């Protein structure tokens, strides 16, 4: 099964380089958010999450 | 602030929506003190 999940980072500003998925500063901060749900997710059925999309909130 | 979207995948029969949604919110507290993220605002949905 799938789950489409969306959220707010309170304490990050959205800023031009989040506009653009090739960047050091949108590829960290993808690598980071994804690292912290393998963390969050510990079930043996749990496979991972897909790429990740950043918009301005 | 910073939207973030995404969409888990499990295997059939491993969790529904709801626990999805709760065990994400009960991780807030983690997600500020470990990795520096304040998280708000969680909507989970059923992908079909």
């Amino acid at each position: 099964s799938f789950f489409f999940l969306s959220f707010h980072i309170s304490n990050l500003q959205f800023n031009s380089s989040l506009e653009d998925p090739s960047t050091d500063y949108y590829q960290e901060l993808q690598r980071d958010i994804s690292e912290m749900f393998l963390q969050i997710y510990k079930q043996g059925g749990f496979l991972g999450l897909s790429n990740i999309k950043f918009r301005p909130g | 602030s910073v939207v973030v979207q995404l969409t888990l995948a499990f295997r059939e029969g491993t969790i529904n929506v709801h626990d999805v949604e709760t065990q994400f919110n009960q991780y807030k507290t983690e997600a500020a003190s470990r990795y520096n993220l304040t998280i708000s605002d969680v909507s989970v949905s059923d992908v079909p």
